[PDB]
C-alpha cells in the first residue's frame, strides 16, 4: 500500500499538461508520501513522465532521452496528447508517444487533476508491485 | 457539481426532460438503460468527431434502436460541447477522473460503460445542489471558514 | 429585358419572372415553402412576403412578375417583413414536434433552417412538447409514412401528385386547423400511387417519410453524387446519396433522390437497394479471387485462338463505351455477337427502317400521342409525365389509364391528323412485329407521324445502332451452342434470363469450353460461369447513354466501383486489326418469359428488397382506373 | 480603436495616385496597393505618417488568383490610436522585405515562409521558423491536408510488446506522417547562425530550464554574446490550419490550449473577434462575467510567472505561496467553469452557465486577503539583494523597441508605452469599470516585474467592481444572447420547446451564418496583444484566422537585449519577457 521502494521520474513538461503537474508538487497534493524522488536529470532516472503534446520535431529529441535511461523502466504519458495525440490529428503532431517509446501507464484527461495524475501513478506502482512478484 | 469528468449516458428512469418523452412512442429503450436516440448532435458538435463511434437500426416493428456507443477518450479535449448539443438529456460528464490505466483499450467506453457511470454519479450526487464546491471540510485546509450568505 | 429594385439594389430581370424567381438567382434569399420551380403557383404557405414599396403592402413574392421599375423590399431593410416571418415560422411551430432527434429531415430541413435563421429564436407561443398534435390517418403504407403535426401543410405533394406524375392519390382530409394530407385509396401500396417518392423529395419537411431509409443515418452524414439512372431508357438524372466506411456511415448507398425536375420513378426511387444487393466487385475463376490481369490473359487467348467459336452476349445496361470497346474486340476476333433485344427489338427496327427519337423536351410539340403495345407508364415511366395531350392506345392499359387514353384499332390511325407521335414498345407485339412495323412505316411516309420506338432497356437503341447489320439471332446463338458451333459464350448481364430459364445455363456450363459471365451480381447467371467479371451499376462509370434525355453520360464517385471500362480497354490493348465477325441466324420464335411490370422491368430491379415488396403486392393486380 | 482616418488616407493616395486604392469593411479600413509600391507604402506610412508600431503580417491563399497570396500587413499609430491594414499581392511567389523598417517583422516573415511558401527577397537567411530545415510541404496551403501525407506505419509499441496486432481504438490510424531525425534537427540548427564566434552554446531543443520547451542559440567569446537566435517549433500543431476546418464556436476550447496559462483571457480575445463579425451582442451579467473571470486569469497567469520566476532563483518558498494562491483561483474558476486549466467558459454570445451558488462569496474571501499576501510576496523577494541588483539596470527596452518589434502587455508598459488595449481597444466590461494602467520609467528587467505586480493589485480592484455589479443583478439577467442566430442555446431550452432545437441544430450542422468579410481584433492578454485576424468568404468556417500572439513578438526581442552582454543574464531575461511555448502556434 504504502512501499518504500522510490521512484525517480523526470518529468517533461511540453504544453499545458506540464502546468498541472507543477500543481501536484507544490503544497496541496503531496506527492512524495509514495516515494517519488523526483531527479531532474534523466542521466539517473527511471521513469518517463511525457505531460505535454509530442510534435513530430520533437520526437527524435525525446527518444534519445529514452534510450539515455537505465533498463529498468518505466513511462507515464500524461494527457491524451501524449497518450495517443489528443486533440490533434494534425500534419505536424505525432499522435501518442507509445508509437516511438512504449509506455506503461496513460493517463486521460486534458488536462488530468493533479489527483488523476497521482492515481496514475498508484497504477504504475500497482503494476510493478506485482511486476516483481510473479517470476 | 460542474466538473466535467468522464462521459455518461443518463438512463431510463422517469426524470426525463419533454423532449425525449415527446419521442419516446418512437424508441426501443428499456427502463434503467440509456436514453441515447442516436441524433449524431454530440459527435457532428464535437471537434473531434472520429472518437465517437455510434450506431442504430431500424427494427421491424418500426421502431428506433441504439446499437453502438463508443467514445475514445484519449482523444477528447474534455470542453463539453457534446453535453450541449444533446437534446434528449442523455451524454452527461460525471465526476469519474480515476481512469488512469494500462491500454489505449482501457479508455473507450462502451455503451454499457457510458450507463453504469451516469447511473453511479446520479446515484451518489444526482441532488446535490450546484455550488461552487460540494464539500467544506475538504477545503477548510486552504480556504478556512467562509462567510456564506443567502 | 426589364430593370427593378429588391433593397434599393438595380437587378436586371426577364419579363414573365417572379419578384421570388429572380431574387433567388441573384443570390438573395427569401424564405419560403410552397413554392416549388416545376409545380403552380400556390400563394399558401406565405413565407415569401416582400413589402412592395410602389403599393405600401406586403405582398408574395412568389406570385409577383416583374415590372419596369418596380421596387420591392426584403427583410435585409424591414422590418415589416422580419415581423411577419417571425410571426409566420412560429405559427408553423407551434404544433410541431420536438422530433429533430429522430426526424430524417434534421439538417436538410426548411423549417428547421428557416426556423433557425428568420424564427422567433425562443418560444412566444408556449405549448408543451407533449401536446403537439394535429389531426392525422395512417396511409397503411410499408414505404411510405406521414406524420400530420409535422405537416407545414404546403400543398406541394398533392399539387405535384395531380400535376407532374398525375396518378391523384392524395387528397386533403378535413379543412381548417388540422388539414392533413391522405391517400385516395388505402392500403396505398397497391392504390394509383406509383411510389416515385415525389412527394418525399417536394415535401420541404420531414412531414412525408421513405421507410426504407428511416433511422439508419442522418441527412448530413451522407456523401452525395449524381449521375444517370440506367434502369429504363428515360436517362432521368438522379442523385445517389451513400456512405463509405468511416465514422459518420456504413460503406453502402443509403438513398436515392430525384433533381428539381422531379426526373423520377419508384425504380429509381426505391431501387438503390439494388446497388448493394451480393456485388461481384473482383474478377473471379470459379470461386477463387484472380488478378485481373491473369484474367485478361485468358480472354486473350480464348478471342485469339478461339474467336471463331466465341459468342457474345450484349448487354443492354451497358454504357456505350463498353459496348464499342468489346464490339471493336469482337471484331478483331472474328466471334459472334448478339443481344436479347435482337428477339423482339431489332426485328421490329429493321422493318421500321428509319425512326424518330425525339427529347422528352421536344414531347411539348405533339398534338396527339398513341401508345402501342405494352403499358408505357410500367416501361418509361417518366415519359408519362410528359404526354399530356391526348392520348391514343392500342394495347395493354393498366397504369395508363390515369391518361385516360382512348382505345383504336390500326384501321383508325390513318384518319387521325397532325403532328402525331406514336410510342410503340417493341417486346410487346408477340408475331405481330412485322406486320405492325410494316403498318407504321406507311404511316410515317403517307400521313408524316413521329414513330417513336420505346426500348424496355436503358441502351438497346444504342445497341440496335452499332449491331444492326451484323447481329445474329439469340435462339441461333443458343442452337449454335449445342450443336458445338460456338464453345465460349460472353454473356453480359442477365437480359438473357427473359428468354431462357437458370437450368439452360447450369446445363451450359457443362457444355461449353468456357462460359464467360459479365456481371454485377455474385447470383444469379454468374453463378454458372467459369469466369466471372464485374459489371459495373449506376455512380460506378462514368458512361454514356443514347436516352430520352438526350446522350447523358454518368458520372463515377461510389468509391468501390471496379473499373469495368479500364477493364475492357487494357483487354484490347492486344487486339488491334480487325478480323471479321461471323452472323448465325435461325427463324425458331423464341417467346418471353414474363412481362415487365411497374416496380420489375429488368434483372436489376429484380435485385431490389424494396421493389420486390411493391412487386409482390401487385403482381395480380391488372386494374387501377374505371 | 478607430482605423485610418480622412486625412492620412488622402495624403497616402495623393502620393501613391493610381498604385493604391482606399477600401472600407464592416470592421476594417486600409489598402490595396500594387506589389512594386508596397515597400514605398509602409515606408510612408511608418515614417510620414506615425505608423511606426508593427501589429502583424501573414498571407491569405487564394488558390484560384493568378499570384495566389495576397500579404496583409497590420500596423498602428500610436499617436492617434489608429490601425491601418494592408494588402498587397505576389509576385512570382515573393514579396519585400520589412525587416528593415519593422525588426519585429523578421519572425513574420519567417512564419509565412513556413506556412505558404513565400520568400521575402532580402530576408537576411530566411529559414522555416516551426518546421525542420527540409520539410517539403506549406501546411497554410489549402491544398495540403490537415493531417498531412501519411507514409509509414507507426504501430502502438504498447499493443505490439502484449502480441495485440488489432487495432486499439476505431479511431486508431496506423499510417502517419513521416517523422524526422535527430541529424534533421541538426540542419535546421547549423542553418539558423552562420559562425561567428569561437563555440556554439546550444540551450535546447529540450533543456532542464524554466521554458524548456524554447530553443535558443548563443555565440560566445569566452562567456560573452556575440550573436544570438532562437528556434521554435517546439508545440507547433497547427492552430490556424485546425480553425479552417471548424465552425466558429468549435474552436473556443483550442484557444485555451494556446496560452494554457490565461484559458479564459485566450477565449475573450477570440469570442470577442468573432462576436464582432457575426454581430452578436453580448448581455451586461456576461459582461461581468467575462470581465471578472478575464481578471482571475491575469492574477493567475502572473503567479505562475512570479511562481516560475522565483523557482529560476532558488527561493522556492516564493514557489510555493505563488501556487497556493493559484489553487484558490483554480477553485473558483474551477467550480463555475467545470475545468481547472482549459476552462472552456466563454461561448459566442455570453458565458457558458451562470455563477454557481456562493460563488460571490469565495471571491470576496479572496479580494480581502490577496491585497495582504502581495506584500509579502514584495518584501519576501526584496529581502535577499543578491539578485536585486541583478536586474536594475540590464535589458532595458527604449521606446524605439517597443513600436520596432510590436512589443505589448507588460513589456511595452515596463518600458513607458502605455499600450493596453483594456482601455485602448475596450471589450467586455473595462469601460464601464475604473482601473489604473501600471507603467515603468527605466524599462530594465526590475520595471517588468514591477509592472506584472501591480497589474495583479489594478486587477483585484476591478474584480472587486465587478463582485458589486454582480449582486445588483436580479439571478433573472441574461448571460447569454439568446435572439440571436448564432447563438447555441442551453439544453434546458431544447429539452423544452422546438423554437430552441432548432437552433442547436442549424448551427451544430451548418455553423454559424458568418457574413463575408474580414475582422482584426485583439485582447490583452496576461502576456500581450494577443490579436485574431478573421478572413470570412461567408459559411459557418472561416477561410483563415491567423493568431497574432503577443508573447511570440515579446520574444522577437531577445536576440538584441542579449547581443553584446553575459549569459548569466539570460535567465533572467527570458523571465522578463514572459514568454510561452504554446502561444508560438
Ligand atoms: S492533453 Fe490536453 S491539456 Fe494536456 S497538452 Fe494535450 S491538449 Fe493540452
Ligand atoms: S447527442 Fe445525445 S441522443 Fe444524440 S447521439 Fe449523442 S448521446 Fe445520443
Ligand atoms: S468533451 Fe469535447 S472533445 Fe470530448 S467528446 Fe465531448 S465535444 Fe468531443
Ligand atoms: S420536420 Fe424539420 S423541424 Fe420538424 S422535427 Fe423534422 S427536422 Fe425538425
Ligand atoms: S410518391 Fe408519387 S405517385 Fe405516390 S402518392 Fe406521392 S406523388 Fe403520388
Ligand atoms: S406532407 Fe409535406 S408536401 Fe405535403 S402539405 Fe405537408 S409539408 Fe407540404
Ligand atoms: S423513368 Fe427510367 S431512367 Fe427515370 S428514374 Fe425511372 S427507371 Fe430511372
Ligand atoms: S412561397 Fe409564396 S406563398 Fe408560399
Amino acid at each position: 500500500w504504502g512501499r518504500r521502494n522510490s521512484l525517480w521520474p523526470v518529468t517533461i513538461g511540453l504544453a499545458c499538461c506540464a502546468i498541472e503537474m507543477m500543481h501536484t508538487a507544490a503544497s496541496r497534493f503531496d506527492l512524495d508520501r509514495l516515494g517519488v524522488i523526483f531527479r531532474a536529470s534523466p542521466r539517473q532516472a527511471d521513469v518517463l513522465i511525457v505531460a505535454g503534446t509530442v510534435v513530430n520535431k520533437v520526437a527524435p529529441m525525446l527518444k534519445l532521452i529514452w534510450d539515455q535511461m537505465p533498463d529498468p523502466k518505466w513511462c507515464i504519458s500524461m494527457g491524451g496528447c501524449a497518450s495517443a495525440g489528443g486533440p490533434f490529428p494534425t500534419y505536424s503532431t505525432l499522435q501518442g508517444v507509445d508509437r516511438i517509446i512504449p509506455v506503461d501507464v496513460y493517463i486521460p484527461g486534458c488536462p488530468p487533476t493533479p489527483q488523476g495524475l497521482i492515481y496514475g501513478i498508484l497504477q504504475l506502482q500497482r503494476k510493478i508491485k506485482e511486476q516483481g512478484i510473479t517470476k | 457539481k460542474r466538473f466535467r469528468g468522464a462521459h455518461g449516458h443518463y438512463v431510463w428512469d422517469g426524470t426525463e426532460p419533454d423532449s425525449l418523452k415527446a419521442i419516446e412512442k418512437f424508441m426501443s429503450y428499456e427502463k434503467a438503460k440509456s436514453r441515447c436516440v442516436a441524433c449524431y448532435m454530440c459527435q457532428t458538435a464535437c471537434p473531434m468527431p472520429t472518437l465517437f463511434r455510434i450506431e442504430a437500426v431500424q427494427l421491424p416493428n418500426g421502431k428506433k434502436k441504439v446499437v453502438r456507443f463508443d467514445m475514445n477518450l484519449l482523444n477528447c479535449l474534455f470542453c463539453g460541447l457534446c453535453v450541449d448539443a444533446c437534446p434528449v438529456g442523455c451524454l452527461t460528464m460525471t465526476d469519474i477522473f480515476e481512469l488512469a490505466n494500462y491500454s489505449r483499450r482501457n479508455e473507450v467506453l462502451r455503451m454499457e460503460d457510458l450507463e453504469k457511470f451516469a447511473i453511479d454519479f446520479k446515484q451518489r450526487r444526482g441532488n446535490e445542489p450546484d455550488r461552487i464546491w460540494p464539500n467544506d471540510e475538504e477545503r477548510e485546509k486552504l480556504w478556512g471558514k467562509i462567510e456564506w450568505s443567502g | 429585358k426589364v430593370k427593378i429594385y429588391i433593397d434599393d439594389v438595380e437587378i436586371e430581370a426577364e419579363k414573365g419572372k417572379t419578384v421570388l424567381q429572380v431574387a433567388l438567382e441573384n443570390g438573395i434569399d427569401i424564405p419560403y415553402f410552397c413554392y416549388h420551380p416545376r409545380l403552380s403557383i400556390a400563394g399558401a404557405c406565405r413565407m415569401c412576403v416582400v413589402y412592395w414599396e410602389d403599393i405600401n403592402r406586403l405582398v408574395i413574392s412568389c406570385n409577383l412578375p416583374v415590372q419596369e421599375g418596380m421596387r420591392v423590399r426584403t427583410h435585409r431593410t424591414s422590418e415589416m417583413v422580419r415581423e411577419q416571418q417571425k410571426y409566420l415560422l412560429q405559427a408553423l411551430m407551434t404544433r410541431h414536434p420536438l422530433d429533430c432527434p429522430i426526424c430524417d429531415k434534421a439538417g436538410e430541413c426548411d423549417l428547421q433552417n428557416l426556423g433557425a435563421i428568420y424564427g422567433p429564436q425562443k418560444q412566444i407561443v408556449p405549448i408543451s412538447a407533449l401536446e403537439k398534435e394535429r389531426e392525422e390517418h395512417d396511409w397503411e403504407s410499408d414505404f411510405l409514412e406521414y406524420y400530420s403535426n409535422r405537416c407545414v401543410v404546403c400543398y406541394r405533394c398533392t399539387r405535384a401528385c395531380d400535376e407532374v406524375v398525375g396518378t391523384r392519390a392524395l387528397y386533403v382530409e378535413d379543412r381548417g386547423f388540422h388539414s392533413n394530407i391522405v391517400p385516395a385509396v388505402r392500403p396505398m401500396d397497391t392504390s394509383t400511387c406509383e411510389m416515385c417518392g415525389i412527394c418525399v423529395h417536394v415535401c420541404p419537411v420531414g412531414a412525408i417519410i421513405s421507410k426504407p431509409f428511416k433511422y439508419w443515418s442522418r441527412s448530413w452524414l451522407l456523401e452525395k453524387g449524381r449521375t444517370v439512372c440506367n434502369l429504363c431508357p428515360v436517362g432521368c438524372e438522379i442523385q445517389i446519396e451513400y456512405g463509405v466506411g468511416d465514422w459518420r456511415s456504413k460503406r453502402k448507398v443509403y438513398r436515392t433522390k430525384p433533381t428539381d425536375e422531379l426526373n423520377i420513378c419508384a425504380k429509381g426511387f426505391f431501387g438503390y437497394d439494388s446497388i448493394n444487393h451480393k456485388r461481384l466487385l473482383k474478377t473471379k475463376v470459379g470461386k477463387r479471387e484472380e488478378t485481373p490481369g491473369n484474367v485478361v490473359n485468358l480472354l486473350t487467348t480464348i478471342l485469339t485462338e478461339h474467336g471463331g467459336k466465341t459468342g457474345i452476349v450484349f448487354s443492354a445496361y451497358l454504357p456505350k463505351e463498353v459496348i464499342d470497346e468489346v464490339l471493336r474486340i469482337a471484331k478483331a476476333s472474328q466471334a459472334y455477337v448478339t443481344a436479347p433485344q435482337s428477339v423482339d427489338l431489332f426485328k421490329f427496327l429493321d422493318e421500321l427502317e428509319e425512326y424518330d427519337f425525339p427529347t422528352v423536351k421536344e414531347f411539348e410539340k405533339a398534338d396527339a400521342f398513341v401508345f402501342i403495345g405494352d403499358d408505357i407508364t410500367s416501361v418509361a415511366t417518366v415519359l408519362s409525365y410528359y404526354t399530356k395531350k391526348k392520348v391514343y392506345k392500342i394495347g395493354k392499359s393498366v397504369r395508363d389509364e390515369k391518361l385516360q387514353p382512348e382505345e383504336i384499332t390500326y384501321e383508325d390511325l390513318q384518319n387521325l391528323e397532325g403532328n402525331v407521335f406514336v410510342l410503340v414498345t417493341p417486346h410487346a407485339l408477340n408475331g405481330e412485329i412485322k406486320e405492325v412495323a410494316t403498318k407504321l412505316k406507311e404511316l410515317k411516309r403517307e400521313k408524316g407521324f413521329k414513330v417513336i420506338p420505346v426500348p424496355k432497356d436503358a441502351n438497346a437503341l444504342y445497341l440496335y445502332e452499332v449491331l444492326k447489320g451484323i447481329y445474329s439471332d439469340l435462339p441461333a446463338v443458343m442452337e449454335a451452342c449445342e450443336r458445338g458451333d460456338i464453345e465460349n459464350l460472353i454473356i453480359f448481364g442477365e437480359d438473357i434470363l427473359e428468354f431462357y430459364e437458370d437450368k439452360v445455363f447450369e446445363e451450359l456450363k457443362e457444355k461449353l469450353e468456357h462460359l464467360v459471365v459479365v456481371s454485377p451480381y455474385e447470383d444469379g447467371l454468374s453463378e454458372y460461369a467459369h469466369i466471372k467479371i464485374p459489371m459495373s451499376l449506376m455512380g460506378e462509370n462514368e458512361g454514356t447513354y443514347k436516352t430520352f434525355f438526350g446522350e447523358v453520360k454518368g458520372k463515377k464517385f461510389l468509391p468501390w466501383a471496379f473499373d469495368d471500362l479500364a477493364f475492357w480497354k487494357y483487354l484490347g490493348e492486344n487486339f488491334k486489326e480487325e478480323k471479321g465477325l461471323k452472323v448465325v441466324k435461325s427463324s425458331s420464335n423464341l417467346r418471353r418469359r414474363f412481362e415487365p411490370h411497374l416496380y420489375r422491368n429488368n434483372w436489376i430491379t429484380q435485385r431490389s428488397q424494396n421493389l420486390s415488396r411493391l412487386y409482390e403486392k401487385n403482381k395480380d393486380i391488372t386494374v387501377y382506373y374505371e | 480603436m478607430k482605423w485610418v482616418n480622412k486625412g492620412t488616407v488622402e495624403r497616402v493616395k495623393q502620393e501613391f495616385k493610381d498604385e493604391v486604392k482606399y477600401y472600407e469593411t464592416k470592421h476594417t479600413k486600409g489598402f490595396e496597393v500594387s506589389h512594386d509600391f508596397l515597400k514605398p507604402l509602409l515606408k510612408f506610412l511608418k515614417e510620414r505618417e506615425r505608423f511606426l508600431h508593427f501589429v502583424d503580417m501573414t498571407c491569405i491563399d487564394f488558390p484560384e488568383h493568378p499570384n495566389r497570396f495576397q500579404g496583409v500587413y497590420i500596423l498602428y499609430n500610436p499617436e492617434e490610436n489608429e490601425r491601418v491594414i494592408v494588402k498587397s499581392w505576389a509576385k512570382d511567389g515573393k514579396l519585400p522585405t520589412v525587416e528593415d523598417l519593422w525588426p519585429g517583422a523578421k519572425w513574420a516573415e519567417r512564419e509565412a515562409y513556413d506556412m505558404f511558401g513565400v520568400v521575402f527577397e532580402g530576408h537576411e537567411n530566411l529559414r522555416r521558423m516551426f518546421m525542420w530545415e527540409g520539410y517539403e510541404h506549406y501546411p497554410l496551403r489549402k491544398d495540403f491536408p490537415l493531417q498531412g501525407i501519411p507514409e509509414v506505419e507507426l504501430p502502438s509499441l504498447t499493443e505490439v510488446l502484449h502480441g495485440r496486432t488489432d487495432p486499439p481504438s476505431h479511431d486508431f490510424e496506423l499510417v502517419h506522417t513521416k517523422l524526422p531525425t535527430l541529424e534533421d534537427l541538426e540542419r535546421t540548427e547549423k542553418a539558423r547562425l552562420k559562425k561567428k564566434a569561437e563555440l556554439v552554446l546550444n540551450w535546447g531543443p529540450l533543456h532542464p530550464g524554466t521554458h524548456g520547451t524554447i530553443w535558443f542559440l548563443f555565440d560566445l567569446e569566452g562567456e560573452k554574446v556575440v550573436q544570438s537566435d532562437v528556434i521554435l517549433g517546439q508545440l507547433h500543431r497547427g492552430m490556424e490550419k485546425l480553425a479552417e476546418n471548424l465552425h466558429y464556436f468549435q474552436f473556443i476550447p483550442y484557444t485555451d490550449r494556446m496560452d494554457y496559462i490565461s484559458a479564459i483571457c485566450n477565449e475573450l480575445a477570440y469570442v470577442e473577434t468573432v462576436e464582432r463579425l457575426l454581430g452578436v451582442e453580448v448581455p451586461e451579467k456576461a459582461r461581468y462575467i467575462r470581465t471578472m473571470f478575464a481578471e482571475l486569469q491575469r492574477i493567475n497567469s502572473h503567479l505562475l510567472w512570479l511562481g516560475t520566476g522565483a523557482l529560476d532563483l532558488g527561493a522556492l518558498t516564493v514557489f510555493l505561496y505563488a501556487f497556493r494562491e493559484r489553487e484558490k483561483i483554480m477553485d473558483i474558476i474551477e467550480g463555475n467553469a467545470g475545468y481547472r486549466l482549459t476552462s472552456c467558459f466563454l461561448r459566442i454570445g455570453g458565458v457558458h452557465y451562470d455563477l454557481a451558488e456562493g460563488t460571490l462569496d469565495v471571491v470576496k474571501h479572496f479580494i480581502k486577503d490577496f491585497p495582504n499576501r502581495l506584500k509579502e510576496y514584495h518584501t519576501l523577494l526584496t529581502r535577499n539583494r543578491i539578485w536585486l541588483r541583478r536586474t536594475k539596470d540590464v535589458g532595458v527596452i527604449t521606446r524605439e523597441d517597443v513600436h520596432n518589434y510590436g512589443l505589448s502587455g507588460p513589456v511595452a508598459r515596463g518600458s513607458g508605452v502605455p499600450y493596453d488595449l483594456r482601455k485602448l481597444q475596450p471589450y467586455a466590461a473595462y469601460d464601464e469599470v475604473e482601473f489604473d494602467i501600471p507603467v515603468g520609467e527605466v524599462g530594465d528587467v526590475y520595471d517588468r516585474y514591477l509592472v506584472r505586480m501591480e497589474e495583479m493589485a489594478q486587477s483585484v480592484r476591478i474584480i472587486e467592481q465587478c463582485v458589486q455589479k454582480l449582486e445588483k443583478l436580479p439571478k433573472d439577467a441574461p448571460y447569454l444572447n439568446k435572439e440571436h442566430p448564432a447563438v447555441i442555446p442551453p439544453k434546458e431550452d431544447v429539452f423544452h420547446d422546438l423554437e430552441s432545437m432548432v437552433k442547436s441544430f442549424r448551427v451544430v450542422v451548418h455553423g454559424e451564418d458568418a457574413p463575408p468579410g474580414e475582422v482584426y481584433f485583439a485582447g490583452e492578454n496576461p502576456r500581450g496583444e494577443l490579436g485574431f485576424f478573421i478572413y470570412s468568404k461567408g459559411g459557418g468556417k472561416p477561410y483563415r484566422t491567423r493568431i497574432r500572439s503577443g508573447a511570440l513578438y515579446n520574444l522577437s526581442i531577445f536576440p538584441k537585449l542579449i547581443q553584446g552582454r553575459t549569459i548569466a543574464d539570460a535567465i533572467a531575461l527570458l523571465g522578463s519577457l514572459d514568454p510561452v511555448v504554446g502561444e508560438t502556434d
